[PDB]
């Protein structure tokens, strides 16, 4: 391309599958907000919201196995995670958790 | 004095009257495109030779064939405009007439059994605008010419620097035009060798055996012959006088020296000589001897002869020996040694060596050596001298028949062995490769020939198995050709050629210059590693041919050159230089165009030599040149003059005021720099001039010149309406003719390109006169820069090295201020998810940045947008993507979530701020429009139709005034004839024939008006509401054009016409900068130190006449201002413009008083001046101008701090310079960059503003850093900034977190390297 | 004749 | 293989290669299966051995085999080795992040440990340090917010950006980088603009000068690139040439210009034979229009001597001087002679005065004496007024009639030569040779009536003075000129050569003042062609060698 | 291979690690 | 002679 022996196309292609270092950043610290916040927490209900959604852990897992934790019973468990996600949307302890969006 | 120069006559120093005017600028690209396109009933050029050179088409059979009749070219589709708009190449069709003719079996050959004439389609030729470029894929470029060695036969040398003795060895080389090369050379052992297409050396006597010659030919030909006899039983010497002139020598009445002048014995003249036996020891036979008797050969041709040779031809009874004649001085037995060393004794043994060389390794056979030997030089299809290098063969060795011949022959081969003979033994010289005679021009209308031609055999070789198959009864000879190649090879040319070149349009004189220009690389020409210094030096021929200035700069040197002012090339592509000629003494009128071998022979006189009022020279030596070589000769043996004083440089060193006081160096740099300025808002004539520029902008095509003259009817900033005169109206025409001016429109290197109106309504103009000026015009001059007051001093620093200190009120009056135009695009495609589509729905981004933005999401015309901003939105279809469960927990707690598209809009990039003048929407055929492609096709046809009914309104209102006139040629009273309203004249009636006939007749002329601007406006209709062409897969494209105006700043760069060009450090207040007794501060002060080692003295000469023609100025404008009588402004002017002894006669009095005010109104700023290149204004002219403005005689003045008020200890330098703008500004090349981009396959930062790439640290840098020691800066640059992948994100983090510190890791373009060495099956590996 | 001799004289060059 | 704009692919020869030697294998199992004569899988074989040989070395074996674009295609050893192989492209040269460049202009106002940097450089380079301290100081609660606020550019974006770049070093670089003092450090000055700002007494090592010249700026990130670059790479530590031990920061044009302005001397200038106190009284003078910069005085000098074993001897005395020689020695460190002041002040001298300062005080005076030497300079040369005018080339009456003597004397060897007394080669040779003479003998005039004037002293009479030409005090400061730039000017130019090599006999009997008519131009361009030309070679040349040495 | 420079300040670096390998 | 497959293979 252009007159130069010096100059190729293949020297203008990019690697669109990186991450961008502030997106790793990013993750990074929302990790670390997520833990703060979860640490805020009385210890079962976070513990449930950690194995409902996965955080700290390699699979994800539905009412039954996390019921198999302590007590095998379904609604308890959807009503102890909703009553912590309602927990946390309080204004007072989510602030850190919005500057996300 | 047109009306255009009328208006600002410039004051002209020179002092040599003009007899020849400049010629067309851009004659070199029109007419070779006119040789190459029009119709040549003679067949040596265009399209007809490549025609006529591939056609008729015969089959191997013999069963038919094609033949060609006539071509012509069809109407383009779109004009020049449009096809910029819509980018598409203007062009026009190729329509061939055909005759498919097939002959009859049965019958014999040659009987028309079947014929079929028919059209076919060839293929698109491009066409060339009027001002010499192209229109290719959108885009105006201009294909360049190219120097190229001339075809034939050249004699060259190596000049002994190859063999360990000297030796010369001398070799010469035939190329044609198209076929196989062949050479002869010369050993260290005085051997003449063949080689063919530079492969393995050959005795070189095969040639001459393929020929059918017997070696008592090859020896009669190439030697002369001294014979023996027996005459009464004594050796019997056939005695030539010139030879003579060791032994007892006979004719004992005139004895010769014996053993130990020659003419007053041969003055007798005798025929006997006898000579001993010995003397035909050392001879070698020039005959083959055969003996009957015995059946054998007893003393062979090129064979030495001995005692027992002569007793048996003494015995034979063989009484008359001829042997060759041999020296070592005159003649040479170089072809008889060489006949020694060739195996070869046959023709069938030759060609078999020549084909064993040709194709090693093929078991050769007689058929197909004879076809390779006969196909290599002298098969038409294979081999071309072409007409140039015929005619450069047959001066090259004398020959004076077979003009129209176009392949060699035997005695094209013998001579040329002769000739290199010849030169061997001391006859003749080698020739000078170059020599611009030797050299030849090859333009855009032989290289279109000559891919059109290669298309054509590629379409004639499938013909030819088409037409050997045999059924051919339902065959039509559009059936058989294919117009896809020949496309394909016009295209290549026109778009991927080197030569075919994006159009330079910084300013006029980029174009004139861009179109004058040759160029020695490119197919066919040298290459910048093999070029060395001979071809890049100024030859002696290019005096008048190619600029000795004119070059780039930098590995191009002396391979770029440009045409000279009065430079034009003959018809066979040799440049040529007009001269004066000289006859009884004195020097006439009358002109000639003179090559290169023509003009050694006369004796050229200089423009400089003094003139008598007879016409003859003053002087009785005269300088002239004679032969490259100038001298003193003798005023009765010139034989030219030179036509002008600029003959020798191109047109943009002809644009450097005082050229001949500045070195050559700063010459180079100047004529570069010219063509790299900014037009500005305000374009301003410069102050000291050289007289060329109106010629310049004339001839650029930047301007509107009338085509015919009259009076201005109407002018607004885009049209300029004109109305003919009477005498040079075409019958039954309008009348008037329409000048639509370029606004605002973008230049291919982002500039502006507009067009301002320079008339008024009602103003006279002739023909030839500018109307509108385009960029970089001012009443139809050059105008490249501005008038710059200077002052030659220091100034604390700020004009260090080249800097530049620049005031305030510059940048205030807005004097470099630029517009710059740029495109953006964006284009909606068809992907696999969904289509891309255009709309205002953008998410995650608020009404804050969709205020400028319409329904249809794009911004409005007028919209003052700045980085970020988003100018046309798109939204893509976005496939799943994982969620992290922590931001799964996110969406939970807030459940917002809207992922559906993602946002791939328009943006103006950062850093860039300006006002959209311009959106286009283009759609694909059968996608829906939107609102606004709706809108801009209302408006657009809306603009047709509105101007469409102008010009008829305007046309009809000349028409009907021309009838008026036709009606007045009797007279009467129209108040009649306005009676009856205009419509309601369709309605009379009138009963009487005479009346009846003349009223059918305006019905049927007011029906065929109707009809033509129905059919008019129906046409423009198709053309603008026809789909566009859009690429395979996309769906939509908008454009966006910002125009920016850019402020002079620090780090741009300013620049003269004499190299001097510097980089602003510093914008001073008004209040800083040196000021002269009445308060008037200078604009930019230059640094003095800068001047006397460069040489450039033209730039003080110049700030000393720029400061005379502004104090004149300042004079008219005074004499204005107090309202002086109109006889003191006449006075003044006419001794203004008689000062000094001038060729320049302005004689104020022929001036009217409406005249004389617009003039002195022109003056105001100053009044031109023209200095022409080597015969510009003198010191004294100077001085004397200085001293009629009442200035000091030293040009310099008491200038004072404005920081103190204290005066400079010594007078300062201050005048006016034409400074300029160039294309290096600061805002396009700074550049930072953190992070961004990352290359696919090294992982390391891309490389260019454009990618927001990162800088190189090339080896040199390391080879600092390590002399240095910074071993950890040094592992920086190397490993967490360029390619280690997760080290460098760990940096990113670690600077984010505070900390400064770095985990090295292994670059990942060793682990590509240890991958590629490992795929080389080598085992490389790491030990631990 | 500078830059070529330095350049000669650094390669160990054989006269010729 | 990509996709690229527009829906195209891109892909790399390497495949093309594999796919035809993948090919050429399947043939040969296929053909050994379906039993064949010998000589179609002889004639595979030979297609394998030749796919193969391409792969890993096109061009080697023979005939190099080209893609449908019509070049060969580019195998492995092409992608290790070469100019652009992956060693020299990737491997010893990288291109970098947290990098800049932009055009050059002068700072004349600068220490030489400072450089201008513009602000949206800077905001650009040191984006990761603003965010860092945004989030520490607590205006930025995340990562985006600090990008937003450095985005909508804020003034506490600013003042942090002043404060991560407080005592940060920045690396310049010029390309070629010819020596290790083409890389230098530098603290930076945030400044409003697009170019660099370059201390004028660096350009000398960096061949820099300000007509276009575009600089690299590198951010050293770790603390040990940091101390590197304060310590080993810093502008201060750099001024001694590695080549020669010679300072490299010698000062240059107006520098040197002002300081031979200020110390030459004038016959019967005002406020001649006072008698001062010191160096703060001839300043009083000069600025009170007393005495004039060039007047011959009286002042009383205190003077400080230190030796080699590091006595220190202070001494004070009445000294004949200048007004200027004292206002300059104002700035001259303690420890150094009188005698290197007084005096007219040239490129040698200054030179001088740098090299006996750091050789007797050190490096921190060194520096601070260079600044204020460059401050001084370009201060007087400012006011001194010096410019260039078409009046100052004063041509000598003699050029004329020495002109008019070589013309005849060469129409007399012409007439030895017609008469067969010489032969051409001897009149060549001889004819040469009185040109060379001419010219000489012209220049020599020219220098000796431009070096000298006349003045009248105190007691009335007629006195020799150096002269004050500005093209004069040009080349006799050292500042930019050599004799022979003004012989061109005001004398004549000389035998030029053809371009084989051979020099015509007629010279160029003009000037740069007179002007050159159409032949001597030509002539000189025929000269200036090859001096452009040999320069572009011998640059590749000299860049090649230095690379094996390296 | 992206190391330290055994010359100026990785110079110490590099002698270290030729007393580890000597022991 | 000759390297190239295509003469070979004639
Ligand atoms: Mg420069």
């Amino acid at each position: 391309i252009g007159d130069d022996e010096d100059s190729h196309l293949g020297d203008f292609i990019e690697d669109t599958t990186l991450e961008l270092p502030l997106d790793s950043a990013t993750a990074t610290s929302l990790k670390a907000a997520t833990r703060d916040v979860l640490a805020g927490l009385t210890p079962r209900e976070a513990k449930v919201l950690r194995m409902r959604f996965g955080i700290d852990m390699n699979t994800d897992h539905t009412l039954e196995e996390v019921g198999k934790q302590f007590d095998v019973t379904r609604e308890r468990i959807r009503q102890i995670e909703a009553k912590a996600l309602r927990k946390l949307r309080h204004p007072s302890r989510s602030e850190v958790l919005r500057s996300f969006l | 004095y047109s009306y255009t120069e009328k208006k600002r006559i410039r004051k002209d120093f020179g002092t040599r009257p003009q007899v020849l005017d400049i010629p067309y600028l851009l004659s070199i690209q029109l007419d070779s495109f006119e040789k190459f396109i029009e119709q040549d009933p003679e067949g040596q050029y265009g399209l007809e030779a490549a025609f006529r050179s591939v056609f008729p088409i015969q089959s191997y059979n013999g069963n038919s064939e094609l033949q060609y009749v006539s071509y012509r070219l069809g109407e383009p589709v779109f004009d020049v405009k449009e096809c910029q708009i819509r980018g598409v190449t203007y062009s026009k069709p190729l329509r061939v007439k055909l005759r498919l003719v097939i002959f009859d079996k049965d019958a014999p050959a040659g009987t028309v059994k079947d014929i079929k004439e028919q059209e076919v389609y060839m293929g698109e030729i491009p066409l060339m605008t009027e001002n010499g470029t192209f229109v290719i894929n959108g885009t105006e470029r201009v294909i360049v010419s190219q120097l190229h060695r001339s075809p034939g036969v050249f004699f060259d040398s190596d000049k002994g620097k190859t063999h360990s003795s000297g030796k010369v060895l001398y070799n010469a080389r035939i190329i044609p035009y198209r076929g196989s090369w062949l050479d002869f050379e010369f050993d260290p052992k005085d051997n003449l060798y063949v080689r063919i297409d530079r492969r393995r050396k050959l005795p070189a006597s095969i040639i001459l055996r393929v020929l059918g010659k017997t070696s008592a030919e090859i020896l009669d030909i190439f030697f002369e012959k001294v014979n023996f006899e027996v005459k009464d039983q004594t050796l019997m010497m056939e005695l030539v006088p010139e030879r003579l002139r060791t032994f007892d020598i006979e004719a004992d009445g005139k004895v010769y020296v014996e053993k130990g002048h020659i003419r007053q014995l041969e003055k007798d003249g005798v025929n006997f000589i006898e000579v001993p036996v010995e003397y035909i020891v050392g001879k070698v036979s020039a005959k083959d001897y055969v003996n009957e008797a015995t059946g054998e050969l007893i003393i062979t041709a090129n064979q030495e002869i001995s005692l027992e040779a002569l007793a048996n031809l003494s015995q034979a009874g063989y009484k008359k020996l001829e042997v060759l004649f041999t020296n070592d001085l005159d003649h040479g037995p170089f072809m008889s040694e060489t006949l020694r060393v060739d195996s070869t004794t046959d023709r069938i043994s030759a060609l078999v060596e020549i084909y064993r060389m040709m194709r090693p390794g093929e078991p050769p056979t007689k058929e197909a050596a004879e076809s390779l030997f006969e196909s290599l030089f002298f098969s038409a299809e294979r081999y071309d001298l072409s007409t140039v290098g015929r005619m450069k063969f047959n001066s090259s060795i004398g020959r004076e028949d077979a003009e129209e011949q176009g392949t060699l022959d035997e005695v094209d081969i013998i001579e040329v062995m002769k000739k290199l003979i010849s030169i061997r033994n001391g006859k003749g010289e080698v020739d000078d490769i170059d020599h611009l005679g030797n050299r030849r021009i090859r333009s855009v209308g032989e290289m279109a020939e000559n891919q059109f031609r290669v298309g054509l055999v590629r379409v004639e070789r499938a013909v030819k198995e088409r037409l050997s198959l045999g059924d051919l009864d339902n065959v039509m000879p559009q059936d058989l050709i294919n117009a896809k190649p020949i496309s394909a090879a016009v295209k290549e040319f026109f778009g991927s050629s080197q030569l075919s070149q994006f159009m330079d349009q910084n300013n006029p004189l980029s174009e004139v210059t861009h179109k004058r220009r040759i160029s020695a690389l490119g197919p066919g020409g040298l290459t910048r590693e093999r070029a060395g210094f001979e071809v890049r030096d100024v030859h002696v021929t290019h005096y008048g041919r190619l600029c000795p200035i004119e070059t780039p700069e930098g590995p191009n040197i002396g391979l770029i050159n440009s045409l000279s002012a009065f430079a034009r090339c003959n018809e066979y592509g040799f440049l040529e230089t007009p001269y004066r000629r000289v006859v009884n003494g004195v020097v006439t009128d009358e002109v000639d165009y003179l090559s290169a071998i023509e003009e050694g022979q006369f004796v050229i006189a200089q423009a400089n030599a003094k003139l008598t009022e007879e016409g003859g020279f003053a002087d009785e030596l005269v300088t002239a040149r004679q032969k490259g070589e100038s001298g003193l000769h003798p005023r009765e043996h010139v034989d030219y003059m030179d036509v002008a004083t600029n003959q020798v440089v191109s047109i943009a060193a002809s644009l450097i005021p005082f050229l001949e006081h500045d070195d050559a160096n700063r010459a180079l740099m100047g004529a570069n720099m010219q063509r790299q300025a900014v037009p500005t808002l305000r374009s301003e004539k410069p102050l000291v001039g050289t007289g060329i520029e109106r010629n310049v902008a004339v001839d650029s095509g930047v301007t509107a010149v009338a085509k015919r003259g009259g009076v201005i009817q109407s002018v607004d900033a885009s049209r300029i309406v004109v109305k003919v005169n009477e005498e040079e109206l075409i019958p039954g025409e309008a009348g008037i003719d329409i000048y639509n001016l370029t606004k605002y429109t973008r230049s291919n290197q982002n500039t502006c390109i507009n067009q301002r109106p320079c008339v008024m309504p009602g103003e006279p103009v002739a023909r030839g006169d500018v109307l509108a000026d385009g960029p970089s015009t001012d009443l139809g001059e050059l105008a490249l820069g501005q008038n710059m007051r200077i002052a030659f001093m220091p100034w604390n620093g700020y004009n260090f090295e080249d800097s530049i200190l620049v005031s305030e009120r510059v940048v205030q009056d807005d004097r470099f201020t630029t517009i710059h135009i740029q495109e953006l695009s964006c284009v909606a495609r068809d992907t696999k998810l969904g289509a891309e589509e255009i709309t205002a729905d953008i998410p995650n981004v608020g009404e804050a940045a969709l205020s400028k933005l319409d329904e249809s999401g794009i911004v409005y015309i007028g919209a003052e947008v700045k980085g970020g901003d988003i100018l046309v939105g798109k939204v893509t279809p976005k496939g799943e993507t994982q969620l992290t469960p922590e931001e799964k927990l996110l969406r939970a707690i807030f459940g917002e979530k809207a992922s559906d598209v993602k946002d791939t809009s328009l943006r103006v990039p950062n850093s860039v701020a300006g006002t959209v003048i311009d959106v286009q929407v283009f759609t694909r055929d059968g996608v829906e429009k939107d609102k606004r492609a709706l809108e801009i096709e209302q408006m657009q046809l809306k603009e047709a139709k509105k101007d469409l009914t102008e010009e008829f309104q305007i046309l009809e209102g000349g028409l009907l005034a021309r009838v008026r006139s036709v009606l007045l040629a009797g007279g009467y009273t129209e108040a009649k004839l306005s009676s009856i309203e205009r419509k309601k004249w369709l309605e009379q009636t009138l009963e009487n024939e005479e009346l009846q006939n003349q009223l059918e007749q305006l019905a049927e002329q007011y029906d065929e008006l109707k009809a033509d601007f129905d059919k008019k406006f129906e046409a423009k209709r198709r053309k603008i509401t026809q789909g566009d062409d859009l690429a395979p897969g996309v769906l939509k494209i908008v454009k966006v054009y910002l125009a920016v105006k850019r402020r002079i700043q620090p780090g741009d760069k300013m620049a003269g016409r004499h190299g001097n060009k510097g980089v602003i450090s510093k914008i001073n207040p008004v209040e800083d900068m040196p000021y002269d007794e009445n308060g008037q501060p200078v604009d930019i002060v230059l640094n003095p130190l800068g001047v006397p080692s460069r040489m450039n003295i033209g730039q003080i000469l110049e700030v000393h006449l720029g400061l005379a023609a502004k104090g004149i100025g300042d004079k008219i404008n005074q004499m204005i201002k107090e309202q002086q009588e109109l006889a003191k402004l006449r006075e003044f002017l006419q001794k203004v413009y008689d000062l000094g002894d001038t060729r320049q006669r302005v004689d104020i009095s022929e001036l009217s008083d409406e005249d004389v005010r617009t003039l002195a109104h022109n003056l105001r700023a100053g009044l031109p001046v023209a200095t022409p290149v080597f015969d510009g204004a003198p010191e004294s002219s100077i001085k004397a101008m200085l001293e009629l403005a009442d200035l000091p005689a030293s040009g310099q003045l008491t200038l004072f701090d404005g920081r103190t008020g204290d005066a400079f200890e010594r007078p300062v330098t201050v005048g006016y310079m034409y400074m300029l703008k160039l294309n290096h500004l600061v805002d396009d090349k700074m550049h930072a960059r953190s992070t961004g981009s990352y290359s696919l396959v090294t992982q390391q930062p891309l490389g260019g503003k454009a990618q927001f790439g990162g800088q190189r640290f090339g080896e040199m840098e390391v080879w600092a850093l390590e002399a240095y020691g910074a071993a950890y800066t040094l592992q920086e640059m190397l490993t967490v900034k360029s390619d280690d992948v997760n080290g460098r994100t760990k940096m990113y983090k670690n600077i984010v977190d505070g900390n400064h510190a770095m985990e090295p890791g292994m670059p990942e373009s060793f682990n590509v390297l240890l991958k590629e060495i490992r795929s080389l099956g080598i085992n490389i590996e790491l030990e631990d | 004749g500078g830059l070529p001799r330095v350049a000669d004289l650094f390669e160990a060059r054989k006269p010729k | 293989l990509v996709p690229l704009d527009g829906g195209r692919f891109a892909t790399s020869d390497l495949n093309d290669l594999y796919r035809r030697v993948i090919n050429r294998n399947n043939r040969l199992k296929r053909l050994l299966e379906l039993a064949a004569p010998d000589i179609i899988v002889r004639n595979e074989k030979r297609m394998l051995q030749e796919s193969v040989d391409a792969l890993l070395d096109n061009g080697r074996r023979g005939r190099a085999i080209t893609g449908s674009n019509k070049r060969p295609l580019k195998s492995l050893a092409d992608m290790i080795k070469g100019k652009q192989g992956r060693f020299r492209q990737n491997l010893l040269g990288k291109r970098v992040d947290y990098s800049g460049r932009s055009v050059i202009t002068v700072g004349p106002y600068l220490r030489l440990h400072q450089c201008g940097l513009p602000k949206k450089m800077a905001l650009e380079l040191f984006k990761p340090f603003i965010y860092s301290k945004l989030e520490t100081r607590g205006l930025a609660t995340t990562i985006k917010a600090a990008k937003k606020m450095v985005e909508r550019e804020e003034a506490v974006v600013w003042d942090i950006l002043d404060e991560v770049i407080r005592e940060h070093p920045v690396l310049l670089n010029r390309a070629p980088t010819l020596h290790r003092l083409g890389i230098q450090a530098f603290e930076p000055v945030l400044i409003e603009g697009k170019a660099i700002q370059l201390h004028p007494l660096v350009c000398a090592a960096y061949n820099a000068d300000f007509d276009g010249d575009q600089m690299a700026v590198h951010v050293p990130l770790t603390l040990e690139a940091q101390l590197e670059a304060r310590t080993l790479m810093m502008s201060t530590n750099n001024i001694l040439s590695p080549a020669s031990g010679d300072p490299i920061i010698v000062p240059s044009q107006d520098v040197v210009l002002g300081l031979y302005y200020m110390t030459r001397e004038k016959i019967n200038a005002k406020g001649e034979g006072m008698y001062l106190t010191g160096p703060a009284e001839a300043e009083k003078a000069y600025r009170t229009k007393t005495a004039e910069l060039h007047a011959r005085v009286k002042v009383r000098i205190t003077e400080t001597i230190k030796h080699e074993n590091g006595k220190l001897t202070t001494e004070t005395k009445m000294i004949d001087t200048t007004v200027g020689r004292a206002m300059l020695w104002q700035i001259v460190p303690k420890g150094l002679p009188y005698s290197l002041v007084n005096q007219k002040l040239g490129k040698k001298q200054i030179s001088n005065l740098l090299n006996e300062a750091y050789r007797k005080l050190g490096l921190k005076d060194t520096v601070i004496f260079a600044d204020q030497i460059m401050y001084t300079g370009f201060a007087y040369a400012a006011l001194s007024g010096v410019s260039v005018g078409i009046d100052d080339m004063v041509v000598p009456a003699a050029k004329y009639t020495e002109i008019a003597e070589a013309e005849e004397e060469v129409r007399e060897i012409q007439e030895q030569f017609q008469s067969g007394l010489v032969t051409a080669g001897e009149r060549y040779n001889k004819v040469i040779d009185i040109w060379a003479s001419t010219n000489d003998r012209v220049a020599k005039a020219m220098m000796e009536n431009l070096s000298s004037e006349q003045v009248i002293n105190r007691q009335g009479e007629q006195e020799k003075q150096e002269s004050f030409n500005s093209i004069y005090m040009m080349a006799d400061s050292g500042a930019r000129g050599s004799a022979a730039q003004i012989r061109q000017l005001a004398g004549m130019r000389g035998l030029m050569a053809r371009p084989d090599g051979s020099i015509i006999e007629t010279p160029i009997t003009a000037n740069f003042k007179e002007g050159l008519n159409v032949l001597q131009y030509f002539i000189s361009t025929h000269g200036a062609r090859k001096g452009l030309a040999d320069t572009a070679l011998k640059t590749a040349n000299s860049g090649y060698l230095t690379r094996r040495l390296v | 291979v992206g190391r330290l420079i055994p010359a100026g300040t990785g110079f110490a670096y590099h002698q270290d690690r030729q007393a580890k390998r000597a022991q | 002679r000759t390297t190239d497959p295509v003469r070979m293979y004639m």
